[PDB]
């Protein structure tokens, strides 16, 4: 299971680089994906693969993955954007491994 | 013959008879059931424009195929060491392929625990395209090879292929090859499968380094690359990885020139400069899929070909400079070295013309290379309703099937006649003590090859 | 088919191609990063033949 | 449009088992796997494992290998997870998501999630 | 032979030899248990339709049956191109059919689960009617063909048959066949079943469109058809769908004229009109069953015969107009055109007399067309109670059985001899780009056919 920061700061008009880290077998051989989750509602798939964003997702969200550590950095933030984020990955048997809750604070 | 009596025996051996060799190899393979038994169209449109040069269209069939195309599936690192040191040239002659001890399984899950169970009767389909009618995908150096270490049970890659497109949309001159359309033998737990093939005459691979420099007939052709210094500070502080590409363009679409015409990696004495796309770059065991550090990877270098072939980061000559030179009369040049991890044959395309077909990554260019061998599980449907339905059955039993594979390839050798008085250069391991013997499993059972191994050691007069 | 696309779309190559020369925007950021040429990116795969 | 529908909530006292239902509406439903992600309060997402739609065989998770049971039905086009031994610890909002490959063999991600499900587990009537 | 040794191998190929062709095809199949192992009786009432037209009587039996009667089963859309462009006509000669690799699965249903396990000893019955004793259903153009795309896995259709009726009640002449009274073969998991056939000599099918109109003898027979326009503003705003259609009547029950003797679709140059019941209207892929609207159904047209056969929306002439015309001496006509999705044969009913027996929907009419092949699972009875009861056992083990099926037909051709100077019309794909390849699988994985294909392209002098 992956280890990522649990609490991440934010301020309007600022990017936030969200780190995720994992072992070579769990994340090195597998592309991480990022899911944005808002409490009381179903999760959204922001980034699928290292650098790709699905048609639904906005231009500002991006992704930067490197060997073990795989990050995420989002642009032009709002408190309307502020919610909980996750680091998802696939092992050899393709079990899905979620890193942990990282939720922002916009102020 | 029957269920209980084995369908074959385990041969992994190499037998050195005179000027020729027989190298056999046998591994275990598990083949899952891909794409739920469903051929489907693949293309990346992630944007209405998508990517200029990364757009593609094709299909992705369920059949798996066998890639033995790499040298280290046939050679034990010793037999390689024995091969490079004592020989000038070699080449394949015949290949024997035997596929036996099919074992089919049935994955049934009941009450929260899934339990595998032999399905005796279910069958496995296999065939060899011997007319080269299917797209030939073994030439692109894909992973999925037979494993280097006999004790490694491996998994079989999926076969899918690409076709013509404009953007992410196909065009009528595309074609959709059904693989079900060929005749293919079916196998149950008792059967085996075997076939043989004769390699078309290819020039020897020349394994040697000219001992006599060309300028002491003009050196061969050269297509310049950018130069990267492994020590980072030497490199310019800019994102020049893609902008500074050496890229041939076709149909508006760019392709980086990898590896390009065979050229010496670097000038005499400067070993820290590699050409950007110039070299094959192999990853060490456990190297990550993306953005792995410079030292997670091994970098092949063609120092031996420098005497005849021009260096990859310097211009060819002066007439102003000349960056890219074609073929003049009276050139000589050397090939790109073949490595233990690197491919063996790569199929020549079929055109009206070609020049010096020996493929740019190395190996033996062959209009008719060893066929593909395609395989899938006979789909076994789950209980269909009693009420007749017009639509096709969309629900199948989960299944996969495993077993053994052997291959035996006869290589013909060319002995060293040299009159050299002083000793040759041989490739030998170092006596210096270390935590783990090179080319053998560490304490977790991980067989890891510490270095590439080139084939150019003995020398000749130019 | 076409000469650049002879590749198999489902399976990564075992060859690595340099993908980044710098870490990020800044000073003294020179770095080397290698990556697998794979169906995700097909423009850079090492290919046998050239037009 | 591709949609996944969990049922309504239940309230079940410890030791009770509760199955959950996921209706896959708008797609083939046999070509894509279905993953069950759980979120217990103040805890990260947690993966209860996947079922192979056409296959019927499931791959559970290390923690949930014992208790969780997964069953499906093509006719009603729905899939079921059954958590046999409910506890105070097992109080969560259950999700069913599907793997979606974005029309490429190479990529795998959970594109479609259901609106939701919440299980309130507590002995108190 | 035995459990573990595969009985027969997957054959799917086309072999183009001189003047004759061989198209082999294979498919996979699952056979449920129909009608719970019971011959049953069915009327309109059990179905619920109260009309007299739709009244019927007859039985519906456990036995399944194979249907390859459709062109798209044997020919792959490549061939059916290469087959039509290059040839002035054809006909079948020999059909060979095999069936191998039987497997029997016994579904088990628990409180919440049903696990599938093999019942090795269980058997499957099969036979073919070579004396044409049973009723023959293959002549109604039913659903349940082998699928066109080989990787599909098709469910076998049930076998039932209509007999004579008055209302929903029979008459003493109405007869009831019990298939078990036919000798059949019993196949456990190791046995196979194969036979051969010989197509009785028929006229070649005529694939060509007369370049030269008859009036440049007399045209052939005609039976008018109400003209319906794909421009739905032009059509009269009235419910003429049933009342308008011409209908041949028998025994006091009006049956729609479907399609009727071959006639041209529409006057030359008007492509938007069509006979209301005159032309076959194939469903596009993805089309539902009921009340569909226009674009979900492909509509064939007979245009190629507009030279000889009179327009089906026009009167044959005047004498006052003539709405129907029987055969005069010295007439000439051409039959309806076989399509890629259309039928291949039908059975000339057994009578004392008939005229020009070649069927209407197209294909080769025969008085000994290829036999049907019926199949069922020999029922395994569930455990009886320890003390006798005269009753028949009403409780069985729930099974289905799956396997392979393969069929090889030999088509014969007639070459194109024409001295015409300028080039022909040829059928071809449309190069222009599209989101999908016609006649190939999309991203979803479902195989679709965009368009029908006629067999009339080359031209002959009249």
């Amino acid at each position: 299971v992956l280890t990522q920061p649990p609490s991440a700061s934010g301020t309007p008009g600022q990017t936030v680089t969200i780190s995720c880290s994992g072992s070579s077998s769990n994340v090195g051989s597998h592309s991480v994906n990022w899911y944005q989750h808002l409490p009381g509602t179903a999760p959204k798939l922001l980034i699928y693969s290292n650098h790709r964003r699905p048609s639904g997702v906005p231009d500002r969200f991006s992704g930067s993955k490197s060997d073990t550590s795989a990050s995420l950095a989002i642009s032009g933030i709002q408190s309307e954007d502020e919610a909980d984020y996750y680091c998802a990955t696939w092992d050899g048997r393709l079990n899905v491994l979620f890193g942990g809750g990282t939720k922002l604070t916009v102020l | 013959d029957g269920v209980g009596s084995s369908s074959g025996n385990w041969h992994c051996d190499s037998q050195w008879l005179g000027d020729r060799v027989i190298t056999t190899s046998t591994r275990t393979w598990a083949l899952p059931t891909y794409n739920n038994h469903l051929y489907k169209q693949i293309s990346n449109s992630t944007s209405g424009g998508s990517s200029n040069d990364n757009a593609y269209f094709g299909y992705s069939t369920p059949w798996g195929y066998f890639d033995f195309n790499r040298f280290h599936c046939h050679f034990s690192p010793r037999d390689w060491q024995r091969l490079i040191n004592n020989n000038w040239g070699f080449r394949p002659k015949r290949l024997n392929f035997k596929l036996f001890n099919i074992q089919v399984k049935e994955v049934t899950d009941n009450n929260g625990v899934k339990t595998i169970a032999n399905n005796l009767t279910s069958t496995v389909q296999v065939f060899t395209d011997s007319d080269y009618q299917l797209p030939y995908v073994l030439g692109s150096a894909h992973e999925g090879c037979l494993p280097p270490f006999p004790a490694d049970v491996f998994m079989i890659p999926q076969y899918g292929y690409l076709t013509l497109n404009d953007g992410s949309q196909a065009v009528g001159r595309s074609s959709f090859y059904c693989l079900e359309y060929f005749p293919s033998q079916m196998l149950r737990t008792g059967n085996n499968f075997q076939f043989s093939y004769e390699f078309e005459n290819v020039p020897f691979h020349s394994s040697y380094a000219h001992s006599q420099s060309l300028d002491r007939y003009i050196p061969g052709p050269s297509y310049r690359q950018q130069r990267v210094s492994t020590t980072v500070t030497q490199n310019n502080n800019s994102e020049f990885a893609w902008p500074g590409a050496s890229s041939w363009a076709l149909n508006g679409r760019n392709s980086l020139m990898n590896p390009g015409p065979a050229m010496a990696s670097h000038k005499e004495g400067e070993d820290r400069f590699f050409p950007l796309s110039g070299s094959l770059i192999f990853g060490k065991q456990g190297t990550g899929r993306d953005n792995v550090d410079a030292d997670k990877v091994m970098i092949t270098n063609e120092e031996e070909i420098k005497t005849t072939n021009p260096v990859a980061t310097e211009s060819y000559g002066q007439v102003g400079w000349v960056q890219n030179q074609g073929i003049l009369p009276g050139m000589v040049w050397q090939d790109r070295d073949v490595y233990l991890q690197g491919p063996i044959w790569a199929k020549i395309p079929h055109t009206d013309g070609n020049f010096h077909p020996s493929p740019l990554m190395g190996g033996f260019g062959m209009k008719h290379p060893p066929p593909q061998i395609l395989i899938k599980n006979t789909p076994v449907p789950a209980d269909p309703p009693t009420a007749f339905n017009k639509d096709k059955l969309n629900s199948f039993i989960t299944q996969y099937s495993t077993g053994q594979v052997s291959v035996e390839i006869e290589w013909e050798l060319q002995k060293e006649n040299s009159k050299r008085w002083n000793p040759e250069i041989q490739y030998t391991s170092n006596y210096y003590k270390s935590n783990n013997v090179e080319f053998a499993v560490n304490t977790e059972g991980v067989y890891s090859e510490p270095r590439p191994i080139g084939t150019r050691y003995l020398t000749r007069n130019l | 088919q076409s000469l650049d696309r002879l590749m198999n779309p489902l399976i990564d190559q075992y060859l690595y191609y340099l993908s980044k020369t710098i870490n990020g925007s800044g000073q003294n950021q020179q770095t080397l990063k290698f990556s697998v040429a794979g169906p995700s990116n097909m423009a850079v795969q090492g290919r046998n033949y050239i037009p | 449009q591709v949609q996944l529908v969990e049922s309504g909530a239940e309230v079940k006292q410890p030791g009770a088992s509760v199955k959950v239902s996921c209706k896959a509406s708008g797609y083939i439903f046999t070509s894509h796997n279905i993953h069950w992600v759980r979120k217990a309060p103040g805890q990260g997402l947690e993966w209860m494992g996947k079922i192979n739609p056409s296959g019927g065989d499931a791959n559970y998770a290390q923690k949930f290998q014992g208790r969780v049971v997964m069953t499906r039905d093509t006719s009603t086009n729905t899939v079921y997870v059954q958590l046999r031994s409910l506890r105070f610890e097992d109080t969560a909002v259950y999700y069913c998501a599907r793997v979606h490959d974005f029309w490429s063999g190479y990529h795998r991600a959970l594109d479609i999630w259901g609106q939701g499900t919440m299980v309130i587990v507590s002995s108190a009537s």
